[PDB]
């Protein structure tokens, strides 16, 4: 499990040389930004349900067939496990924002996990288009500006939704 | 690697749970902390050579046999001089590459688990490099508690 | 599933060994309940709509912040009223399953083993559904020992 | 307890080894946290009855039937109506010890570990305590970060 | 084990009632100390070698029959456990200075402590000596002025040297 | 396990005939030097550090891209790895040199050790070089005529250098 | 097999370490009574024929029924002297490989383990065997500690 | 304590058996090595003054530093060379009791186990002390294998 | 367990002074009469039974109700125990003599073993004697002049001698 100075100082390493005036100033603009991140990975985890509410109702809005008598949810156990599947990516996003860096959810979590998508026999476009709507979802409520200081979070909303992209490539 | 981030979402991931207060405020203080580090870095990264320098210079000075025996341990020729700046300059990169990680992880990694076999076998004291990372120390121009940091991994790296 | 009849027979078997008296008699038991049970079952079923519209218009009235606000997880249009007659809908048919079964079995199974985690995530609270069951418990026209063993069901149900 | 010290020091003692400059870090975060912390905590308890009976006539407007079924469960009377004010005292009194102690600990051991067993001996629904916290969380006053950490421990305790 | 806080917290709750304005008080002059209470955390520890020395070369200056033929500690194994135990008690010291109260230094070190130095023939009166001699060490290293920010030290001090002779009256 | 004596006695036994005068004059010699052999083993054991660090001064002398970046031992670990098998190997040439037989050396140390080579990826060809630097070195060491007594040690120096050329033979 | 040398260096590999000085102690204790186990090998492997012939004829002597008493376990007949100048020479050509060997090694392998249930089987009994080495004790010839190794086997030999 | 003829003794008793000739050489090589071994303990304890005087006088000269500095650490006055002639010793005792029981248990177990963390705490450098040893290993007049011996357990000592 | 070597250095260390000229020469004498040492441990194990054989004979011939009907050995068992142990007593003399201490047949021998017998019901004054005849006989085997080269072992004779009393003395 690496983070950004943990990945910058192995690079570094296995090439023998000392930090470039390039990556010190990459990891000073990662310092300067690190409270606007920690006000990302707040409200996005203390708001968690809601995002998970919000994913779930345009996925089944627009692909109704899901929740009805014969579809792949149709039962409190397959909805509550889809609901506990989409806590976890969105954990785990939540985790990659705050290391910035993508190697813990790759690793741990896209590794092997489309392989047992469809021996599961769960349409996994469906679960890249919830995917996708939680990244929409979440970047509609972490640029919200009510209740805090105005400032630029522009870089941090890239960085989450590349995040959500490589998700949802991973299962599509 | 052994960083605060890394060990503060390993100890959540491994209850499987979402990230708690505790492990904010923890990431907070790494965040707080990393100006000092980040400055305390460019700092030793840029005047690397002066450091180098005065450093294998107060190694002489103290020691001065080791200018003067013959033999293939010491530095009485220039083959001897480089071997030891290039010594010094591992012993500062990886004191830089630990203050950019912010803890001793590097340190633990790359030069303390295997020093003592190296320096046993290639008969080097160490205390010849605890002077030149004392010189370093003494030396170093930094100022407040960006100093403070630096001084603390150096200290670090005195107890070889 | 769990019905007293599979639950003898697991018993009878595990031992290996003819059916005994005791069985017989849980299962007259069982056959003597039945008839309410089927009487109670075949009366929710018909007066279902009735029951569900009841039901709805009592927790507009009870609750009528959920008739105001606007949000998704509110009845404030069309589209909250089809969720929650649909919800209610699904709360009876289960609630008629295990009258049928007569046992806790398909409540156990179908309903109760998610509830929860599905009204933390869409913010649906439990006394919603608490009031509609107490109105259906009120409202189902039953008398005598099968309108007992609704009830039963029902304040399993309540139980949430 | 279960406060950011105290667990540094258990991790730093469990190893038997001096303390680390992480933990120290944590500490530091701990220590520039604390000072919102204070300011919140001394701020919901200097208007303590202002918020209390906000809180009560919230509960009241939005539940009427509260205010009109006869029965012990209810504030019908004046009884009823003291005990809901000493409740809501209750909650807002482990609010703020956990906001003192700055972690979830008082929060875990005082009123969560007990409270679901209480509610439902004695028929009273969490949505009421869920209105009053919606309330206190609406109504306290307070700015910025200080007003983001009372309310981070506020959802703590909306999640009953 | 208990931090200021912690107590705090449990006695009013034992009590059943807000906190006072007394305790809040306190407690914001204790997060007000909380920077000064590092920095002698931090140079107690990083220094922490340099104590024991002195605080030994004192002991055996004042009780040279501790380090003669037929004395207490005549020998590598001695000498190292004395130092060992040192070094012990000043983490411990230096455990409940970060924590601000002794529950952890009395709970879990000074309990059965006095026992086990007179069933082990150790006299505790030289240790105690030590014990003192390691607090006036300690605290003319805390209050050294250089390489710092000007500030007044004076109450941390006090309950170092209150932490050491809760120490010192432990074994005497 | 085998020696010289353990050897001629198995050998004899497998037929089962006396020990014929030129078995009984080669181990007589072998006694005659038993002497002899106890310095080279004293010696080359006593200076083994001074062995190994002359014969890796050697081998990063001419293939200097070993300790360069990008080489196969550009750590601590490595080269601490490296230093622990160049030991090894001179433990075991010490073992075979006492004994008066290589049969400890290549059943315990050289069987299988080329496979494991060239399964780490660990070039063999260097490791042979070092191999004969260590021999180059032992030998210098092993012949130098002060402090001990003027005697003739070729054939022991012979000897130890037909177990230095079986080792770097095995992993070549 | 089992020498002190093979001990020696097995005890040295078990721990994973270089020789230590007990160990060259030990091997310059065996090397320097290697000249008198050798001078004891080469007199008794020279004068084997003579030792043979000599321990047969006082066994004839000592046991006369040997030579008197018909059936195939004496040496009344030529066979039966063939056979047990074979077997004492096997006896010296042991103890000769012991001497050589410097150790019980050879004796505990290739005669000691078997030697009883041969003797049994056959009828042969060990006294005739004993009376033999006494005798090549007795006349061996040699002198001094050379002489005190070689007795020293032969009374691990003698004790059948 | 570990000494050859202890170690023999316990593995004899070990397996309950009389001493075996094996044990019978190593103790001979004991005794014979005994000779020159007393006979370099006799003369390491004759010139003891000397000796220490000398390697005090050599410490001084090749690190000149520690006659200059002022620190407690340090022999700037008469309290630290009567310390530092204390040291050397103590370390020539202990070479001397090895030197008498012939291995090194004596060193193992009075010196080494605890050398570590006093050099730690007090800041003494160990290449102090090995360049007195290397002075009294180049200056005891011992010739041939006693001096060898004697070389054998100094150079044990340098390897602190 | 101690040798006379170890006993003078932890004796010495103890003190905390070198060796005085006085135990330097004690040892040197021990290591002088090092050769007879091993001359009497060889001839006393070697010999072992023919001691027993005639330590016995001389117990039952002035104690002859011990092999008598009702005595206390008249049987395979006990006779087969008392030899065993008397072939104990004389292993572990040769021990102490080995080592030129008693250290060893005190601490692992003559502890509690008086109390073994008396609860056992063996008459440990008959033991006393058979272990007084054992040391006559020892000790006129020891000096037997034929074989050897000629030499005074009076010494080593007065020690063996005093360990049989010690033996003798821990059971009478
Ligand atoms: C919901 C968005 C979709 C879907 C979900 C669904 N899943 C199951 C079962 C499983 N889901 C997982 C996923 C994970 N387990 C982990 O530990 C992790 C990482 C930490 C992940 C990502 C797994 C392993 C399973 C199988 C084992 C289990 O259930 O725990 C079901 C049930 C299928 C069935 O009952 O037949 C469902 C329904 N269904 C949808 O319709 C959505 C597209
Ligand atoms: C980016 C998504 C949005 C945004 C971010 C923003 N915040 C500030 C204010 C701050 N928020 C924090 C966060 C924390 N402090 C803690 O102790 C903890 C854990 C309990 C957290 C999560 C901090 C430290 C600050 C700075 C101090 C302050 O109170 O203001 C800013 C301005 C200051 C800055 O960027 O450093 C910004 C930009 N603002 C937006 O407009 C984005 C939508
Ligand atoms: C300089 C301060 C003193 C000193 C230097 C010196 N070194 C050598 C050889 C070596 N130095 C190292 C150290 C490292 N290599 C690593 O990868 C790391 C981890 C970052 C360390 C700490 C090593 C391994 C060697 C041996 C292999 C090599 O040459 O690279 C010499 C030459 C000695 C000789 O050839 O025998 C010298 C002179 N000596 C002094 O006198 C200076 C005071
Ligand atoms: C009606 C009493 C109140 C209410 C209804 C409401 N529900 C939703 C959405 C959902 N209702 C359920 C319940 C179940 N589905 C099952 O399979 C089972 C097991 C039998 C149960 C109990 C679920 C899972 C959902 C979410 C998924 C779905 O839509 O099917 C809404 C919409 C809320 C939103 O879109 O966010 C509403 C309005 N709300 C009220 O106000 C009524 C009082
Ligand atoms: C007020 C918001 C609503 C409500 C209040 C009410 N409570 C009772 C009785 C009890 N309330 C509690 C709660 C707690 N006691 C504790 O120690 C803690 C931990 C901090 C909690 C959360 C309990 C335990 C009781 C029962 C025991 C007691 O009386 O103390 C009543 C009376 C009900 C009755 O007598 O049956 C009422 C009315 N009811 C409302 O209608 C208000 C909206
Ligand atoms: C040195 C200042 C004094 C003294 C010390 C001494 N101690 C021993 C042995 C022990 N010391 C301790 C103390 C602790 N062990 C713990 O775990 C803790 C708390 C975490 C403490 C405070 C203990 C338990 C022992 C006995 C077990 C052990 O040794 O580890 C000795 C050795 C005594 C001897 O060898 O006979 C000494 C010398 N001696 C002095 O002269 C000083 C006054
Ligand atoms: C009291 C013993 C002495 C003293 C204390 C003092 N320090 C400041 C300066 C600061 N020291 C810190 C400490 C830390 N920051 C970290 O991140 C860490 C862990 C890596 C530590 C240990 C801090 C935060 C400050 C304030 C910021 C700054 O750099 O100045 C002061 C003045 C400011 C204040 O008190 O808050 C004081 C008084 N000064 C003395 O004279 C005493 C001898
Ligand atoms: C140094 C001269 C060369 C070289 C060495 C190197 N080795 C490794 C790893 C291993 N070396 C061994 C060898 C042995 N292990 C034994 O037990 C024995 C006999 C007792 C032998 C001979 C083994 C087994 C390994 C693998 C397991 C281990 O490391 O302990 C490395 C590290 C490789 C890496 O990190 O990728 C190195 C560098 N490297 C050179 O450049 C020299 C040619
Ligand atoms: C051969 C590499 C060199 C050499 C050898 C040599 N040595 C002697 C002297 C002796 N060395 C020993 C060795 C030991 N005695 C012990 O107790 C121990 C273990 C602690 C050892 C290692 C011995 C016994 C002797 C003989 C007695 C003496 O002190 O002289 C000689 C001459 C005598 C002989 O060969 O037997 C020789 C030749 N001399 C060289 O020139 C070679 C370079
Ligand atoms: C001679 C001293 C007395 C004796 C000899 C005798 N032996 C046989 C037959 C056998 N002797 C042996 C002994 C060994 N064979 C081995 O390999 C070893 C290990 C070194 C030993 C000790 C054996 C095995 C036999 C039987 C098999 C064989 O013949 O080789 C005889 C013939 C007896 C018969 O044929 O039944 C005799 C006469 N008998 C005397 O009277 C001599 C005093
Ligand atoms: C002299 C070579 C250098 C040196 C000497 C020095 N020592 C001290 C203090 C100590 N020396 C020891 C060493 C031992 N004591 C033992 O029992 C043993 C086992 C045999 C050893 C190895 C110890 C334990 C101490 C501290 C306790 C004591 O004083 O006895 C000093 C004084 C330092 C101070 O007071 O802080 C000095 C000067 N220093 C030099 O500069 C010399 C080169
Ligand atoms: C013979 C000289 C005398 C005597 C002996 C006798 N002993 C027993 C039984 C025991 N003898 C011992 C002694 C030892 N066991 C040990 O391990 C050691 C040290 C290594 C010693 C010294 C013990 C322990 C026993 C009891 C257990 C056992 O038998 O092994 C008997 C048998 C008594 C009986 O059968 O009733 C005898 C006869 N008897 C004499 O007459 C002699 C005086
Ligand atoms: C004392 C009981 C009697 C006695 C002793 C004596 N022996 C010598 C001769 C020697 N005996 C040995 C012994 C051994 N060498 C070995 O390798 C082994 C183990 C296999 C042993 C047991 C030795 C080394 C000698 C010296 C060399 C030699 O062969 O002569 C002497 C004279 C020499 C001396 O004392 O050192 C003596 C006195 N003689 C008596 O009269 C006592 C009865």
């Amino acid at each position: 499990m690496l983070d950004a100075f943990a990945k910058v100082v192995s690079q570094a390493d296995t090439k023998g040389e000392f930090l470039s005036s390039a990556q010190l100033d990459a990891l000073s603009n990662v310092v300067k930004d690190g409270s606007k991140r920690l006000d990302a990975v707040n409200r996005m985890t203390s708001n968690a349900s809601t995002i998970v509410a919000n994913a779930a109702r345009s996925l089944f809005e627009e692909q109704p067939q899901l929740i009805q008598p014969g579809g792949n949810a149709y039962t409190n156990r397959r909805m509550a496990a889809c609901l506990r599947d989409m806590e976890i990516i969105l954990r785990y996003v939540t985790y990659a924002t705050l290391a910035g860096d993508s190697s813990v959810l790759d690793d741990r979590c896209l590794n092997g996990l489309r392989e047992t998508y469809q021996a599961l026999g769960v349409p996994g476009g469906s679960v890249a288009a919830g995917v996708a709507k939680m990244k929409d979802a979440a970047i509609a409520i972490v640029n919200d500006p009510n209740g805090i200081t105005k400032g630029d979070c522009s870089a941090l909303v890239s960085e989450i939704a590349s995040y959500f992209d490589r998700a949802a490539a991973a299962v599509a | 690697m052994k960083t605060p981030i890394t060990e503060a979402i390993a100890a959540a991931d491994t209850q499987g749970r979402f990230l708690s207060n505790t492990e904010l405020q923890a990431v907070n203080g790494r965040f707080e902390r990393a100006a000092a580090s980040m400055e305390a870095a460019r700092a030793l990264t840029n005047n690397a050579q002066q450091l180098i320098d005065g450093a294998a210079n107060a190694v002489y000075q103290k020691f001065p046999y080791t200018t003067q025996m013959q033999g293939a341990n010491f530095a009485s020729d220039s083959r001897g001089k480089s071997k030891c700046a290039r010594d010094i300059g591992y012993y500062l990169r990886i004191i830089t590459y630990s203050l950019v990680a912010g803890g001793t992880g590097p340190l633990d990694e790359y030069l303390i688990a295997g020093l003592d076999e190296i320096n046993r076998t290639f008969d080097l004291s160490p205390s010849w490099y605890v002077e030149a990372l004392k010189y370093i120390k003494a030396n170093h121009g930094l100022s407040g508690q960006a100093a403070n940091e630096a001084n603390t991994y150096i200290d670090y790296a005195i107890n070889a």
